[PDB]
Formats: C-alpha cells, structure tokens, sequence
C-alpha cells in the first residue's frame, strides 16, 4: 500500500499471508470462517502454498503466528486468465485455524448487497509501499 | 527495499463502474470494484487480500485485490474483485464441501 | 463475524 | 504461488521508443527503451535485472527492468531504463568512487 | 517472466538477486564489475539489503552462492518518482564479489550505441510466471 | 565483461 500507514497490531485478524514453499510472501487472502480463505484466483495458489494467520511484522518469528496447509484449493471455474474477471479462488485448510483475539473471521457480503460509489472502505496488506 | 515488514492499511473510496471506466475503459467488467485514484494505492504483494467496508458496527468483505497500476499510481483506480458477483459461488462451494 | 477483538484505528 | 524457484529467461525484440507509444503513449521518455509485446513479459520481481543484448560476441546491458502492464499483458511491451542514456552517469560515478 | 524458460544454470552470470532483511527477494540486479552491482532506482535499495550473486534455483541449498553486503547505495539523482525515468541505481559493495564460471559481469554500452527497433534481445530473473 | 563460461541457451 503506497500512503497507508502502519496497522495495529492484529487489528485486521482475518488478513492471512500467503506463503510460497520457499517461504515467500507471494499473496494476501481474507479468512472467512476457522476452515476457509478467500484471495484471488491471479494468486495460483497451490496446496504447496501456505496460509499464515495472526501475523502483523513479516520479520517476527514467534509460535503465536499459524502456519496451517492447505488441503485443496477451489478456484472459481470462470475465472478469465486475460482479463482477470471472477478474480477468486477459495482455500480449504487441513486443519482448523484456533480463532482468538487476532485470528478471526470477516464479514461476507449477499449478492444483492449496495456498497455505494463514494463510500470509505479500508483496504489491507504488507504489499510495497513505494513502487 | 520498498517491502512494508508490518502490516499495513489505507482508506479509500469505492467508485462507480461507469467512473472507473473513465480511466480503465472495457477492461472493467461487472465482476469488478474500483476503489482509489484518491491519493493512496494497492501495490505489488497486496493482491489476494481484502478490501472491507462497514455495515451495521461490522467489517464486510466487498473487494478482493486484483490488479491496477503499471507503478502504484494514487491517481488510478484500483481495481479488486467484486464479492457480491461471487459470493453465491462461495456460499455453494462451502454448502457442498 | 466482522468485529475485531482488537479495534482498528483509521486516519482516515 | 506462481513464483519460479529457477531463473527464467526470454528472448523478445527491441522497439523504438515511437512505436511503444502506440502502447503507452506520454509515459514513454528519453531514458526508457521498451521491448517484448510478442508473447513474453517482464513480471512482478523481476524489477531491477537485465535486459540484454549480444553485440561482438558478448553480451551488454541495455535495459533494466523498470515498469510494464498491469497484469504482464504479453500483448504490451515492458518499459526498461535505457542504459545508453544513464551510462555516463555510471562512468563517472565509477571513476570517482 | 511470463512464458519464458529456465536459464542454464550459470549461463547469465551478472544477474543477482536483491534480498531483504527478512530475506525476502524483491528484485533483480546486474554486476558490472566484482565491486558494484546496477539496479533500478524504483527497488528502494537501502544499505540493510543484500545482494545474492550465483544463484540458480532459490529453493536449492547446495548451490554455490554469495551473499554480498552493500556499503554505499548511488540512486540516480534524476530518477522521477511520478515518470519513473531515469529508473537507475547503483551499489557499491562492502566486499567484492568473487568472480568465478558463474559469477561475472555484464558489459556496458556507451552513451553513443544505438541497438535497432527489432534486434532480439533477452530478459532474465525470478519474478512470477504467470499474473 | 559479458562472456559466460557457461553458454546460454536461447
């Protein structure tokens, strides 16, 4: 995020890292429940790929953080790799995530919800913060 | 590096379909939310994660981070997901799995 | 769901 | 993830900075030089490394990854810095350090 | 690269890798001779970074690779921030790099060379196959 | 500068 500032610390518990098999960070995604992720089919997120919930500082190590596998990843079938529609794929972990005061779930919208133009949303992410 | 270490946030509005065409043009499809082009942005290693709103004292999930600017430009929208236009395919895959 | 144990504390 | 543990390479031709324009118009300048939009693309990480060219039996830098499409459109040309424009800076911060 | 191909390994001896310090890789860099290594200014190279010289596979640990200290950092003082030209940074390494089959430098043109509209060139590095 | 020992393969 370029111009956002710092989060407090597990204030935003349903924002997981995505972990590649070497370590990476590679992806966000948002739990939606103690067993499923919610992030983006662009991801390719494989079952190699690991979902670390109750983080905040990437450079901490500490047995408080989750590090849970995936057992399967469901991406939504009409995703379009050209134009990047239907943008999400859902991740069913092997074990259940412990929820606690900063591992939670967020919020799932219906289908017939109005988010109005011009209303202030949040976004999230330890995504660069300069090009 | 540019690479946060913690977590970081940023508010910014939702805009309409027909606005975010302005700059994107028939790259918006209907299965899209822009939100931004107000002086912050997404940028690289953002993508998968949420974009939240409230509603009734909670934080609901209306974006996915999806794609944007070439350089992280505050002027241009953001592009993410739009959850109402998936989120009956994620309320199916969860009932059956 | 949506109601974080810890608050979050936007500029805005 | 879609990130390679092992490095990758492509081949993909040179344009003039004329007909990158048709792509990305007032955002091509002096010190840029673009390539590819022919099946390949610079993507996410890839910032930062070399674009090069042989020339006398060697190999010499002439771009360094600097910017491109959004989503690595393989249809658009990456946007490298030009090193012929930036070289002499180089030279003369090498020779005097 | 997106729908490149694996490099020999070896074959592209200038080409390092720019690590954080958490370790994470966040981008590419040429070496220009055993004691400075070029990159591009929008990277953000700060002296707390670190180069990675010799490297093929990043989840391999029987490589023979080189991790490198930076001592100063030369950013373009031309660079634009809102343009992004003049896109250019330098490091000036704390100790040299150790050339060897797999480690060596890139030539440099001159200010004058002109490479033609159509030559066919090449672009290496680790970023994502695939948006 | 710009002779691998290792000859790329393109």
């Amino acid at each position: 995020i370029v111009n956002g500032e710092e989060a407090v610390p597990g204030s935003w518990p349903w924002q997981v890292s995505l972990q590649d098999k070497t370590g990476f960070h590679f992806c966000g995604g948002s739990l939606i429940n103690e067993n499923w992720v919610v992030t983006a089919a662009h991801c390719g997120v494989t079952t190699s790929d690991v979902v670390v919930a109750g983080e905040f500082d990437q450079g901490s190590s500490s047995e408080k953080i989750q590090k849970l596998k995936i057992a399967k990843v469901f991406k939504n079938s009409k995703y379009n790799s050209l134009t990047i529609n239907n943008d999400i794929t859902l991740l069913k972990l092997s074990t259940a995530a412990s929820f606690s005061q900063t591992v939670s779930a967020v919020c799932l919208p219906s289908a017939s919800d109005d988010f109005a133009a011009g209303t202030t949303c949040v976004t999230t992410g330890w995504g660069l913060t300069r090009y | 590096a540019n690479t946060p270490d913690r977590l970081q946030q940023a508010s910014l509005p939702l805009l309409s379909n027909t606005n975010c065409k302005k700059y994107w043009g028939t790259k918006i499809k209907d299965a899209m939310i822009c939100a931004g082009a107000s002086g912050v942005s997404s940028c690289m290693g953002d993508s998968g994660g949420p974009l939240v709103c409230k509603k009734n004292g909670a934080w609901t999930l209306v974006g996915i981070v999806s794609w944007g600017s070439s350089t992280c430009s505050t002027s241009t929208p953001g592009v993410y997901a739009r959850v109402t236009a998936l989120v009956n395919w994620v309320q199916q895959t969860l009932a059956a799995n | 769901c949506g109601v974080p144990a810890i608050q979050p504390v936007l500029s805005g």
